[PDB]
């Protein structure tokens, strides 16, 4: 069909969009009121969580000695990996000259933002001693010391600190020209000039507008590779090491197709309310959704293949530590997880392939949540049961979570929630401009047919 | 606010004679398990025992011990 | 394109004072972080 | 001129270079605290309960070292001086002195004199001395001229970027022996020249072995 529903002029789009921030904060919709209650409450449940992480340590968690990297890490590569396919709306998209990103791009940079927030986190909280986590960092010191630079998590503090911020960067550039309309309708005197200093004056203009488009398409090229490498880097903090089920070269690609998979799903999950409970039809159309599931069916076809590879490199090879890797997963004592993936991400995929299926809202809604939880599942498999059978047999332990895990997941999904009702707050969940220039280049197509 | 506390530091009335202080001082004595005793080296870090080894010149202790010996 | 201060009289004195604010910033990082000790 | 008034370009640009100022000047606060010589009590006289005077003692009364401290040699410890160290002078050297009640009453009750450690590293550092002393490395490389101080303060203070300059340059304060020696000892003008062939006659290793992180830290 269209990306964009007619009916729609340059007015309606400053209307629609750009209302929906700027209301009064007392005439603000009960429905925000209670999701925003509730992510409060998740919020505190974060703080609790962390007091007592700190206070007793990180033996709370149900780590052992086995499995070093138990429910912290996995939560950790879940959240980074939620953000790669919403940059991939900021950055890839726009490389692509793809037109539904038009409407997404701003509730994407924005919850990347927001899963940068909540996954970065967990490399500090994970520690055990984390007021020391400025030490992985390369900073002057009286020691004369340095960090090692080819671990893994020294790739790691580099490429979560340079993602946050160039995602910081994105959002800010895409945010410059919306804060101009914002300051230019907010009818009370102070926010405009809260707006205003915002905007930097924007004033929307050729030689301002050139450097606009040039700027962020140049910028979209510098994330588009980032976003890549800073995920193939989440990966090879397993793909480096000497573990059997984390020593997987398929591991950068497979990651990456991972995180896609997973961010699109809770794209999916935080845009079907946005597009039903807000009224923004006519710019989230049914064919963005069927764009949108058909994309997360590609990635999905690629993480499939990534457990088809595993499969291959555990029985084409002839090594003991690999064919007990795929007993132990499949047949093993946490091989639960390994038949929810099998169930989650590859079967439940397969209903994409269908358009009826892909234009059933509650349908994509409900195969959206199963593959956020079987791409936890995914997490789970690659880190958790890796670690707990080894080369030596008595290093064998199984791994089960405390209450203080799923307690810090909650809290962090309590501060995603949290950042992202007060971003659908004071901020527009849709580029006001590039939705105005969308429909410009929707009536210019109509105009050359 | 300091990068440590102050640290006092307690030297003696009347120094040990025969240890420099710093210097773990090695005591030959027995720890019996059944009665049976075996030879034991204990270290003396500051007049007090840290560890003990075994006697290499005693019969039941050729240079090792027991783990209760070592648990003493 | 031209940036709206090429032809500016400030664009001298603001672009020498980035240099000027980089070799005092810079350098007293230096001074304090490989020399005072 | 619609929101803001005229002068909101110079507040803005100045607004944006303050807060790289602010930002390079809290650096420089932390910067400067972490290497204050208040923090780690860098020429700070910390006072003794006895006061005790090394520029009375080694400077005029004229005592050396291994004196007091015997154990400078032999091991990590440099032994710190007993009672009966000062009672073999201090019963008949004026006794019945109001700067010396407090070593008085020690050796006649058993409770130590509580000296306030000046020179302290942090107890997973492992200083030895008995091989600084026997390498060539004399007092007043690491803790100056003590012997004209009459309350002691830290030289400097103990770091890895001090302890591991040693560690990399040995040439540059090791001496032909005399570590013992009053600090009326100055190095000469050939330091590098004298230097080196005392780190190859006293068999001064690598600085790839000395500043392993097993060497110190334990
Ligand atoms: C002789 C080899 C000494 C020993 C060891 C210590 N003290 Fe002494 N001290 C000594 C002399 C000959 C003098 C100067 C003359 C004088 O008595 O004034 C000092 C000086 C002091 C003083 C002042 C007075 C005194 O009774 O000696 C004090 C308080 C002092 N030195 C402190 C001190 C302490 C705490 C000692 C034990 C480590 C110590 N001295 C040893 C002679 C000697
Ligand atoms: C120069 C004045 C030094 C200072 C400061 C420190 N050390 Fe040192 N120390 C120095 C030398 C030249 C040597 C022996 C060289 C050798 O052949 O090894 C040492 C010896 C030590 C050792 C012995 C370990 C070893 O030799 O393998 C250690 C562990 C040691 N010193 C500890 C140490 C610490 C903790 C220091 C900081 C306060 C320190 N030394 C400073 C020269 C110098
Ligand atoms: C003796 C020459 C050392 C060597 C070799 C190393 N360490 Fe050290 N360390 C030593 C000193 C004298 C200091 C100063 C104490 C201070 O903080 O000023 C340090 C400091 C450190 C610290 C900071 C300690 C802390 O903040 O808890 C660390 C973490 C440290 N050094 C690490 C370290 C490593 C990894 C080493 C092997 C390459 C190492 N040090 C060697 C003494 C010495
Ligand atoms: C170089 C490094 C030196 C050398 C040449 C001397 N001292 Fe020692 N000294 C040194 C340190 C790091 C410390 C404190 C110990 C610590 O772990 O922080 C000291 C302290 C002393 C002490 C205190 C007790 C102790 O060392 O544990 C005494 C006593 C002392 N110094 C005496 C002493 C004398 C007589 C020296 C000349 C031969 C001498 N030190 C040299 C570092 C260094
Ligand atoms: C009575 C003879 C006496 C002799 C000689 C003497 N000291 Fe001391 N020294 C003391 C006493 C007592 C202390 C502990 C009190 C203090 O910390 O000041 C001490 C401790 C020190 C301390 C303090 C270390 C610490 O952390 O507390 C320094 C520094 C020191 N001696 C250096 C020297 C040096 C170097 C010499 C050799 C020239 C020397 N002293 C000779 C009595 C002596």
């Amino acid at each position: 069909e269209a990306y964009l529903l007619p009916g729609e002029t340059y007015t309606s789009i400053s209307a629609k969009i750009g209302d929906v921030p700027l209301t009064p904060p007392l005439k603000t919709p009960k429905g925000w009121l209670a999701g925003f209650s509730v992510a409060f409450f998740m919020l505190m449940i974060f703080f609790v969580s962390v007091t007592w992480l700190f206070i007793r340590g990180v033996g709370i968690w149900g780590i052992n000695i086995p499995v070093g990297w138990g429910m912290d890490i996995i939560n950790f590569v879940w959240w980074i990996g939620i953000g790669h396919a919403g940059t991939l709306i900021s950055a890839i998209l726009l490389l692509l000259n793809q037109g539904w990103r038009n409407s997404i791009n701003r509730f994407a940079e924005a919850m990347t933002l927001f899963a940068v927030a909540c996954a970065g986190l967990y490399p500090i909280l994970h520690l055990g001693r984390p007021w020391l986590f400025y030490w992985l960092i390369p900073y002057p010191n009286t020691h004369g010391m340095w960090p090692q630079f080819r671990s893994a998590l020294a790739w790691d503090v580099f490429a979560i600190s340079t993602y946050a911020t160039v995602s910081l960067v994105f959002w800010l550039v895409g945010l410059i020209p919306d804060f101009a309309t914002l300051r230019d309708r907010a009818k009370n005197i102070w926010v405009k000039r809260l707006y205003g200093i915002a905007a930097l004056g924007w004033r929307g203009s050729a030689r301002h507008w050139h450097r606009y488009e040039m700027a962020s398409i140049l910028l979209a090229g510098l994330s588009t590779p980032l976003v890549v490498s800073v995920h193939s880097i989440i990966s090879l903090d397993f793909a480096i090491s000497q573990v059997p089920g984390w020593q997987v070269t398929v591991f950068p690609p497979y990651f990456v197709a991972g995180a896609v998979f997973a961010g699109f799903a809770m794209v999916l999950l935080l845009m079907i309310p946005v597009r039903t409970f807000y009224g923004f039809e006519n710019y989230i159309t049914l064919h963005h959704l069927d764009v949108m599931a058909k994309v997360m069916l590609t990635t999905g076809m690629i993480v499939v293949y990534g457990y088809f590879m595993e499969v291959f490199a555990s029985l084409y090879s002839g090594n003991e530590f690999e064919e007990y890797l795929l007993y132990n997963r499949l047949f093993g004592p946490s091989s639960w997880a390994y038949w929810g993936l099998l169930f989650c991400n590859a079967v439940a995929i397969q209903p994409l392939w269908f358009k009826k299926v892909r234009q059933n809202i509650p349908a994509l809604l409900i195969i959206s949540l199963i593959v956020s939880v079987g791409m936890w599942l995914e997490r789970y498999v690659i880190i958790v049961i890796s670690l707990e059978r080894d080369f030596l047999p008595s290093s064998w332990d199984i791994y089960i979570p405390t209450i203080w895990d799923w307690s810090l997941y909650i809290g962090t999904f309590g501060l995603f929630f949290t950042l992202l009702f007060l971003f659908i707050r004071v901020l527009p969940m849709i580029n006001i401009f590039e939705m105005r220039l969308f429909l410009y280049q929707e009536t210019e197509k109509a105009k050359q047919r | 606010c300091t990068y440590q506390p102050r640290q006092y530091i307690a030297p003696f009335d009347r120094q040990p004679e025969g240890r420099v202080p710093g210097i773990p001082q090695y005591f030959a004595s027995t720890l019996t398990l059944g009665g049976y005793g075996t030879g034991v080296l204990v270290r003396s870090n500051e007049g007090r025992p840290t560890k003990v080894e075994g006697n290499p010149r005693h019969p039941a202790s050729l240079g090792g011990t027991d783990l209760f010996a070592q648990a003493e | 394109m031209q940036p709206e201060w090429s032809g500016d009289p400030e664009v001298k004195p603001v672009f020498l004072a980035v240099t000027l604010t980089g070799m005092v910033a810079f350098l007293l990082m230096v001074w304090l972080f490989a020399f005072y000790w | 001129a619609q929101i803001f008034p005229r002068n909101a370009n110079l507040l803005s640009r100045l607004s944006i270079f303050a807060l790289v100022l602010l930002v390079v000047e809290g650096i420089l606060i932390l910067g400067v605290y972490f290497r204050s010589n208040y923090f780690r009590q860098v020429n700070v006289a910390i006072e003794q309960p006895v006061a005790f005077s090394h520029q009375l003692h080694v400077n005029v009364v004229g005592i050396d070292c291994r004196y007091c401290h015997t154990s400078v040699d032999q091991s990590y410890f440099a032994n710190i001086p007993a009672t009966e160290t000062c009672m073999t002078c201090h019963s008949q050297i004026k006794t019945y002195s109001p700067l010396l009640e407090k070593v008085r009453e020690s050796y006649a009750t058993g409770k130590p004199i509580e000296w306030v450690k000046v020179y302290d590293l942090p107890n997973f550092v492992y200083f030895n001395h008995s091989i600084h002393v026997n390498k060539g490395i004399g007092c007043s490389t690491c803790h100056g001229q003590v012997n004209n101080m009459p309350v002691v303060w830290q030289q400097q203070a103990l770091y890895m970027g001090w302890c591991l300059n040693c560690h990399r340059n040995p040439e540059l304060y090791v001496r032909p022996r005399e570590e013992v020696y009053n600090m009326d000892y100055v190095p000469p003008s050939n330091q590098l020249e004298i230097g080196r062939q005392l780190v190859a006659e006293y068999g001064i290793m690598p600085p790839d072995q000395l500043t392993n992180c097993y060497v110190c830290h334990r």
